[PDB]
RNA sequence: UUUUUU
């Protein structure tokens, strides 16, 4: 699991699949978007 | 003792209170047998200077228009004061002598509700440094009304702050006016600080009766009954006493229905230059709504005039297609309704993707603004129907924007 | 000792100047006015300056900037002989020594001229006239990229690779309102004043925003001369001209002048308000002689051989629903020789900047770069055409904002 | 007014 806290996905939560492969669950589609190793945080 | 004070009770009081001592009558008389008493009378009302620099204290009674019981004022004391047209003006007054036919101010008490020298020394409006908006007007009552949802969607859509020059665009029956008294209520209810008033021009009289017994505000209007030449005349007193008030450092909303059909008045009434741009629209007519819609301002000094002001597409007659676009080219928001998605019956009828307000930045928190950023991404490939179904039913699930914001996390 | 200065000093300053040679009921121009007095009985010299406009009559007045170059109360009368010694002409800026109005006077009049437009008042006797410049092909680059790694640099980035910008240009930022014509624009100006200060620039702003005005103002290191939509055609006009004769004069001292003018389109309106009736009338309502004005006022910009240039960049608009812009921006690009477009969909889409690029371009691009980078840029914009608008930018900004610099990108492009 | 705007 992993944490983005920069750009829109800022203040989300999702798990990275394989830059990093991170989806986020908003509202009721999953986006599955690339972020850097600062953009997101462990969770 | 005061004019509008004894205008406002019923008849059957002022016979009552004569009797103690046609119904204009009664008061007239009920006026002068004070002044034989030695005892001071007043009145008020907002001023209007003529061509030849005296004028006159119009009432609200009569759409700030001529009035039998307008109070003169004297050249000297607006030069004294630099009183200027829609001020309003509170001061004692005395009856018409014999060969006069108005009443006479005596002395001024009170100058936009303020101390008459004040208004001497101040900043003019044409002086205040203009600004973006700053302060957000957030129009969400939070109250989980169905009603609100119209509120909502508004603020995610296109924000509103002091001093915005904004317009709901739309086609006839898209839902304009219930969105101008949708608004009218948050701005009651949310903004109780802000100076409310409510100009209509060229719509339909039974919504001037609904708005004025709806609104906790002043209600000006000039239906579709009356000529072009009142139209304007009447809009220009109320943008000069909102004027006048944002020179006094307050927070002036004006919300105006239709801003189209005033641009039509003032092409009515605007001599011709020979040049006639597409729709019929006189090359300088836009001019003066250009200027009218151009009041709203934000002021670094203090206190802000907005306008929120509604405007017709798809009418079939480029004349307002023109308007439309040369007010959006002066204003800095929009919100879009559609005939499309009102015709399916889904409220608030709000085009998701056209709507928008510039710099909306400097009216939300850096977070809202994210979301707001996220859920336009998400909303822009759907239809304008499938939109709003969607941007509705998921805000159905939640009391205020923020709870739902959360749950898209 | 000087008008303007005075006029620039607040009045708490001027009030304390005034007691050491009372003056608190009286206007700040009154206080002004007997300071100056005050100064000149004692047989000290007193100055002043302003930017000349003559009248009809053969004298002319020192406008104010304060007074956006209008009719001002501290206006510098110049007698006809004056202006006939040393052949000035609307536009020139002028400082020299100043009196007092005499008995049956209204203003300040001009002793004698220490400088007209920066310089000795006899070399503007002799100098080559602004209609006698040999006009060429913009040469010298105007690199707008700032290379500080800037998230506003991006606008920057892209305008170099769409259509670079030269010296002498004469280029349009065409879109659609709410496109981000101004910003963009706003964004031209910082970098012109980071890369270039030694040009003159200059920000006129016809019936546009007031909230901008006083947004660039703060904004650019420069001048800005602006007539809001608050304010009527007539003066539009007579400000514009104002600002391009003066353009013009700095141009014949063999400056680099700059114009960044929000909004060309709607300078064009006034125009066509104030034009004479023809009889005849263009699709969308305007005059078969209205263009002709505000053609030679864009056409103003050019390069000289002789030395110095005239930048113009201002902002037009498209698909209001009015022809009438159609054909004043079809008009101006038929004069000009650089468009910059920006595109409702992008912006709508929250992609900034929102630059159409294949619509796009500059002329004879090849005398604005290398030889390498035009290659560059050409392979870019085979690349880039196949896409949709929308594409174009995501895939251009996604990939510029890999790097620093063009340079940089370029070299990750082999 | 027509034409032009279309
Ligand atoms: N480079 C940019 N970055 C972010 N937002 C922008 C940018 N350019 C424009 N915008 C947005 O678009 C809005 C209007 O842009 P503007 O330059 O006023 O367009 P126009 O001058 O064509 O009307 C601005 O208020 C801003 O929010
Ligand atoms: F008919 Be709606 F009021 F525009
Ligand atoms: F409304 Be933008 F300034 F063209
Ligand atoms: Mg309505
Ligand atoms: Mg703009």
């Amino acid at each position: 699991m992993v944490r983005v806290n920069d750009g829109p996905f800022a203040d989300f939560n999702g798990v990275v699949e394989e830059r990093l492969k991170v989806s986020v669950s908003i509202f009721g589609r999953a986006t599955p978007v690339e972020l850097d190793f600062s953009q997101v945080e462990k969770a | 003792m005061n004019l509008t004070e004894l205008k406002n009770t019923p008849v059957s009081e002022l016979i009552t209170l004569g009797e103690n001592m046609r119904k204009q009558d009664i008061i007239f008389a009920i006026l002068k047998q004070h002044a034989k008493s030695g005892e001071d009378i007043f009145g008020d009302g907002v001023l209007e200077i003529l061509q030849d620099g005296f004028g006159f204290l119009r009432s609200a009674d009569s759409s700030y228009l001529a009035g039998p019981d307008d109070i003169y004022v004297s050249p000297s004391q607006i030069r004294r004061f630099n009183l200027r047209t829609g001020d309003t003006i509170s001061g004692k007054i005395r009856p018409p002598k014999e060969g006069e036919r108005y009443f006479a101010l005596l002395k001024v008490n009170e100058v936009n509700f303020d101390k008459p020298e004040n208004a001497r020394n101040k900043i003019l409006f044409e002086n205040l440094t203009p600004l973006h908006a700053n302060s957000r007007l957030r129009m969400e009552r939070g109250n989980g009304s169905t009603e609100d949802l119209t509120a909502r969607v508004l603020d995610l859509a296109s924000p509103i702050g002091r001093g915005q020059r904004g317009l709901i665009v739309a086609p006839p029956k898209a839902g304009k006016t219930m969105l101008l008294q949708n608004i009218a209520q948050s701005i009651a209810y949310n903004h109780p600080d802000c100076v409310l008033m409510v100009l209509l021009i060229d719509e339909r009289p039974e919504e001037v009766t609904e708005m004025q017994r709806l609104v906790k505000g002043e209600v000006v209007a000039s239906t579709f009954d009356e000529p072009a030449s009142r139209h304007v005349q009447v809009a220009e007193m109320v943008i000069e006493k909102a004027k006048r008030l944002v020179e006094h450092k307050k927070d002036v909303i004006i919300l105006l229905d239709s801003i189209t059909r005033l641009a039509r008045a003032y092409n009515t009434v605007v001599p011709a230059s020979g040049k006639v741009l597409t729709g019929g629209v006189d090359a300088n007519a836009l001019h003066r709504p250009k200027r009218f819609f151009g009041a709203a301002r934000n002021v670094e000094e203090g206190g802000s005039l907005t306008i929120i002001a509604t405007a017709l597409i798809d009418t079939g007659s480029k004349m307002d297609e023109v308007i439309y676009e040369e007010f959006k080219g002066t204003g800095n928001m929009e919100l879009h309704l559609s005939r499309k998605i009102a015709e399916k019956r889904v409220f608030p009828a709000i085009d998701y993707n056209r709507s928008g307000t510039r710099k909306e930045e400097l009216l939300t928190t850096q977070e809202e603004l994210q979301k707001m950023w996220i859920l336009r991404k998400i909303i822009h490939p759907m239809g304008e129907i499938d939109a709003m179904e969607f941007l509705i039913n998921k805000l159905a699930m939640t009391k205020t924007n923020d709870d739902f914001f959360e749950m898209m996390k």
